[PDB]
């Protein structure tokens, strides 16, 4: 082989470097150099990446999303729900777990909605997908490790998060329980995702514990590929077949 | 019965079904074509030696 | 309801070690998303953070104190303690035990103890 | 590190008066500003834990407002129970510093 | 209007099946004029089982 | 609680257009499984359905009126309106705004407005 | 289209009397018959939304019954509050028609 | 695209993906080696008979 990681059929890989897919899409504060989003034909990811979820958590159907994204030769990041629309909620929260230069911060593409004043009005919002193409929407639920934490951040305790489309019908509630601390936090965030079709409407409703997307991703290419795990970087070369050790250019 | 029904959250599984079908297809196509070509050369050599 | 109770008052000489222990009751010090700190208040002055210890054992100390102050966590007794080495007259103050809430969006001192007076003099 | 300023250093008021206390950050601290009520001889009590969000047990007369660098604590109607020194704290930075403290005096 | 009770549930079971679910009341896009949804489930009941 | 409030009363001449607007308050007209309708009641007579509009924009009009009546939905104002073309003296009646429940097993007019009187004469 | 018949056109009754109103469909409408109480000068109020099922706020004295083509609205004990014109409506068909209306009069 | 991502609760599925890869690999390796050996014997016999 060449020993080089090359563009495949003229289209480069997505180069995540030290970030995971969830880190990149959620906007881990440390993945802001990946916003170049060049058109890609495969995804290049370091094995056992570091810059994943800065706030400990899990991502549902993560493997299915990782598979989906290998086909997405290109995304347009679209500001679906501007964070300044939630005029009755605090949209300025964060965590020391995601801190930048010592100050609390958060995933860049999402809004941690917490209580304003003395309450948490039911948070609502929607989007009719008039962007011209199918969109990937990611959102999540915050699971406190205490009752005190639930009340301090959301006012209400018996809360739920409900999301749906013409095909999606999903409802969940927070799990408040003692957990081991990961990255300093006993709390966990759970992320979920869906694809909103054209002209369909996604409706969000919450009485607490909602992490709302600010941005979604428009998927416009629809091909097929995989994820290559390697510690190297892209070189200015081209191939027909690529392995983790470098590209292969043969007829055998 | 070839062809299976999968949901939209099973693409990583649908893809394996696809791979077996494509996989076995390349095996059979390659073998069938070489079997025919090898046999035809043996056949013609057989007749000429006879 | 969680309460923080400091050890009693006293007088120490310059170059001695200040030692205050906070007993936590009503729950475990290793239980939630909390941190403990000691806050000092010289009479007539502003509240000062001396330092913090997290439930996970991580610590942070203020620049004027970090070369002198140690804070530690004892899980088996539900206790925290403040050790200040090389005390001087300027360290005379009320020392409070406080429980901070480490919730991402909210960071505040929720529970305060009563405050123990420590005098440093010749 | 962010420097805090708080003013008036003191202000008197009658019972029933509207009272406002101003807290200013030298740099933005977003919404991470809390407020405390200290009575003389007692440890400080938390009133506001994030700007505008008050602690359970805190009278509804205590209403926070503001953002970034300029914040206000408003007592809608001063009570005999409120003659205290109020402090603001910026928890955005690693040093969780406090402002000077504003004394509300009896008129 | 349709069921009187709000905190409802549906429970079904057999010697092998143990299923319980509750309705999800929420705003949804209208499909075929309706914002409501029906969710269907199925099982196989063996012989002489209840 | 949802309320339906009709626009005020008036007099129109024959061959004019009747125009009544219903303001919906307490929720959005595009929110649930509902439809809006206008019901007419000539004094001393039976209630008559003039037509219906669904929350999704679909419409149905009664046979004696459909060549003359239009009902429309304005989401941005939470309003509905009735437009009856080519009015005659026989159309003098009380016109009510009503919210019907489109639940599969249940179909009924749950919320009624107060009713606006419209007179048609020379 | 289904034709409705309702009778008596009127009936008087004393307060405390049992009152029944009959509604008939020319064709079966299953259970899709509702009932309304109209007071003079006011918009009609819903009493029954499907046969036998009454609306919240409707007194328990209002009890529907019947099926298909023959339905009854029964007031178990007539009150001063019930002197109204009652209507039945068949919602099975595309034309949601109403019956003639039965007036309950004071005896 | 060879290689699929599976969670830690999908080992029974990951193992099938592994089996197809190992399965097809043994098929191709065995066939490739015998194809080469059979062809080389035929090749040398061809040249000698020519
Ligand atoms: C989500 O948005 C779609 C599209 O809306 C249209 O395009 C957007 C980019 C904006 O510019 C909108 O202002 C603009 O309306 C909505 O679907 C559309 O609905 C209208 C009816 O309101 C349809 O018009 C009719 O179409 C039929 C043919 O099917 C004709 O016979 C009629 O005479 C009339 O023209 C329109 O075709 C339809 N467009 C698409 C692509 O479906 C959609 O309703 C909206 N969703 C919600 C919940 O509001
Ligand atoms: C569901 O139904 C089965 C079958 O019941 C029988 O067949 C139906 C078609 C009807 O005709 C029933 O009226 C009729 O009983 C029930 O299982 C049966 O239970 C009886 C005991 O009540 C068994 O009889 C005994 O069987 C043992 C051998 O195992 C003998 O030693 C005894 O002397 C005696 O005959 C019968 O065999 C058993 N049949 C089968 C097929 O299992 C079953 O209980 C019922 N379920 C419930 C919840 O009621
Ligand atoms: C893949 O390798 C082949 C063979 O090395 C390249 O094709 C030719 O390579 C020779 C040098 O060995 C050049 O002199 C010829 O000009 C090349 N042919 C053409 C048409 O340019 C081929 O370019 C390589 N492909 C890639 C993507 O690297």
């Amino acid at each position: 082989h060449n020993g080089k990681l090359c563009k495949l059929n003229g289209i480069p890989p997505l180069e995540l470097g030290d970030c995971s897919i969830a880190g990149w899409l959620l906007g881990n504060p440390e993945c802001d150099r990946l916003l170049s989003v060049p058109e890609w034909s495969y995804i290049m990811e370091k094995e056992n990446p570091r810059d994943g979820l800065c706030y400990p958590g899990s991502f549902n159907d993560y493997e299915e999303l990782k598979h989906l994204l290998s086909s997405v030769k290109h995304f347009e990041k679209v500001k679906i729900l501007p964070k300044d629309r939630w005029t009755q909620h605090t949209t300025t929260g964060g965590s020391r777990a995601c801190a930048v230069s010592g100050n609390p911060s958060f995933f860049r593409n999402m809004v941690w909605l917490t209580k304003k004043g003395s309450n948490y009005p039911v948070a609502k919002g929607s989007y009719n997908n008039t962007s011209g193409e199918q969109m990937l929407i990611i959102w999540g639920v915050h699971h406190p490790n205490d009752e005190t934490e639930q009340r301090t951040l959301y006012q209400n305790v018996g809360t739920y998060v409900s999301v749906g489309t013409s095909t999606l019908n999903k409802r969940s509630t927070p799990d408040i329980a003692t957990r081991p601390k990961v990255n300093g936090q006993g709390g966990r965030m759970e992320f979920s995702w869906t694809l909103l079709d054209m002209w369909d409407t996604i409706n969000f409703e919450s009485t607490g514990n909602l992490i709302a997307p600010e941005y979604g991703f428009k998927i416009s290419k629809r091909g097929s590929s995989g994820i290559m795990k390697t510690e190297g970087t892209l070189e200015n070369c081209e191939t027909k077949c690529q392995t983790p050790l470098g590209a292969i250019n043969t007829t055998l | 019965a070839v062809g299976k029904e999968f949901s939209n959250l099973e693409r990583r599984l649908e893809n394996l079904n696809k791979k077996m079908e494509d996989g076995f297809l390349d095996v059979w196509t390659y073998n069938a074509e070489l079997l025919v070509l090898m046999e035809n050369e043996r056949t013609l050599d057989f007749h000429d030696s006879n | 309801q969680v309460q923080l109770q400091e050890s009693g008052p006293g007088l120490v000489k310059p170059s001695q070690t200040l030692s205050l222990t906070c007993t936590v009751s009503g729950g475990s010090i290793s239980s939630g998303n909390y941190y403990w700190s000691w806050i000092r208040q010289p009479a007539g002055e502003e509240l000062e953070c001396l330092g913090r210890i997290y439930t996970t054992g991580s610590t942070n100390y203020s620049p004027s104190l970090k070369s002198r102050v140690t804070i530690s966590l004892e899980t088996s007794k539900n206790q925290f303690s403040l050790r200040l080495n090389s005390v001087t007259a300027a360290d005379t103050a009320v020392y409070y035990c406080a429980r901070g809430m480490d919730f991402g969006p909210t960071d505040a001192f929720d529970i305060w103890g009563q405050g123990t007076m420590v005098t440093v003099s010749s | 590190d962010i420097q805090m300023t708080q003013s008036p250093s003191s202000l008197s008021a009658s019972v029933g008066d509207r009272v406002t206390i101003t807290c200013r950050a030298s740099q933005s601290v977003s919404s991470y500003l809390n407020w405390y009520q200290q009575r003389s001889g007692k440890a400080p009590r938390l009133l506001i834990y994030t700007v505008t969000n008050f602690q359970s047990g805190v009278p509804s007369r205590f209403s926070g407002s503001g953002s970034g660098t300029d914040f206000t604590l408003t007592i809608s109607s001063l009570q005999p129970e409120d003659f205290a020194t109020y402090y603001c704290q910026e928890s955005y930075t690693s040093r969780l510093t406090f402002g000077g403290g504003t004394k509300v005096e009896i008129k």
